[PDB]
């Protein structure tokens, strides 16, 4: 145990495999579900809890290992997400005109975001390049960004006139805004009601996997215009009952978690990198 | 002196007699499994209070 440091393994191309590893997987981890209160109400029963759990077991899911967390809906479970469990999964009823924050929410939560705060009121700040990107959490956001010259004057928009200002984001509970990198920005956004982060994307985070229970592919993690790619984490499935989506679930819950893996920054192993 | 292990796993059959000792040795309760689906109070009724039959003549 050498913490910190980089060092270079070595290994053998021609060393043999070992035993599976799904028995300690069922038997150590802990299996954590989150959907949207429409799933209970259409389920309309309440010891299926316990049968959920029961299923679980059967597939290899200790009674206790299996943890279920009701959210009111995508907009409103946004804001301020915190999976603090150990195999995340997360039901999302695809609707209109919530695509882009289904998007924000799954880029949100499939990736560790190294976030550091920002004092609007005081400082003007920047992005240092594509991996960097400002989340807005709170009640009611609503954005409004005044780009500068290289000698602090506005382009677009006067430093003293909030009017003047250019909305970016407007009245949503999680907004990832991205601004031209290298041109200072000055801030307003309401800063009783809507904490503002500048954040940096590390890897992903595999602890966590998103299942779109409605229409079709879009969710578009990678900022970026160009890639808009198709992550084994992000999976898609058609419905009509919730009762048969959990089951579907439950059936194939092994291979949910073979797509997953272990937190990185979970582990000792990232002790002091950004260990959480 | 090896032969203790041995012993214990060849004759570790004994174990279900125990087992049975202790069974019939232990008192024993039960359940009555609990109901769901009080989803649904319900009130009395619209009741309103009135002097009752005044016997008129
Ligand atoms: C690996 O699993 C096989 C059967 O699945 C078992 O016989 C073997 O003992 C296991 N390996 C070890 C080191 O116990
Ligand atoms: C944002 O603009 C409003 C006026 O619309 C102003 O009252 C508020 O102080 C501004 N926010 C900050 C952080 O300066
Ligand atoms: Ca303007
Ligand atoms: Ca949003
Ligand atoms: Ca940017
Ligand atoms: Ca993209």
């Amino acid at each position: 145990q050498n913490y910190g440091l980089n060092i270079p393994i070595t290994g053998s191309m021609d060393t043999v495999y070992s035993n599976s590893t799904r028995e300690e997987v069922f038997l150590t981890s802990t299996l954590c579900l989150y959907y949207p209160t429409e799933a209970s109400t259409q389920i309309s029963d309440g010891e299926w809890k316990d049968s959920l759990s029961q299923m679980f077991l059967i597939k290899g899911w200790p009674t206790g290992s299996v943890y279920f967390k009701e959210y009111s809906n995508i907009v409103d479970f946004s804001v301020d997400p915190q999976l603090y469990c150990d195999y995340n999964l997360v039901l999302m009823k695809y609707d209109q005109s919530l695509e882009l924050d289904m998007s924000e929410l799954a880029d949100l939560i499939l990736n560790e975001w190294l976030c550091n705060p920002m004092d609007i009121t005081l400082y003007y700040y920047q992005q240092s390049g594509e991996s960097n990107k400002w989340i807005s959490m709170g009640s009611s956001c609503t954005v409004k960004v005044c780009p500068l010259n290289t000698q602090t004057l506005g382009i677009g928009c006067q430093t003293t006139n909030v009017d003047s200002f250019e909305t970016v984001a407007e009245n949503e509970k999680l907004a990832i805004v991205d601004v031209v990198d290298g041109i200072n920005h000055k801030i307003n956004l309401t800063t009783t009601t809507c904490t503002i982060r500048n954040c940096k994307k590390l890897g992903p985070r595999e602890n966590v996997a998103v299942i779109q229970v409605g229409g079709a592919n879009i969710l578009d993690i990678t900022a970026d215009p160009t890639t808009n790619p198709q992550i084994e984490r992000m999976m898609r499935v058609n419905w009509k009952r919730w009762w048969q989506v959990f089951y579907t679930i439950v059936d194939y819950i092994n291979q949910i978690v073979q797509v997953m893996s272990k937190r990185s920054r979970s582990l000792n192993s990232a002790a002091f990198y950004y260990r959480v | 002196a090896s032969l203790i292990y041995r012993q214990l796993l060849t004759n570790s059959y004994s174990v279900d007699l125990y087992d049975e000792i202790e069974q019939i040795g232990s008192g024993k309760t039960q359940n009555v499994t609990i109901n769901p689906g009080p989803f649904a109070q319900t009130r009395y009724a619209p009741v309103n209070w009135d002097h009752g039959e005044i016997n008129d003549s």
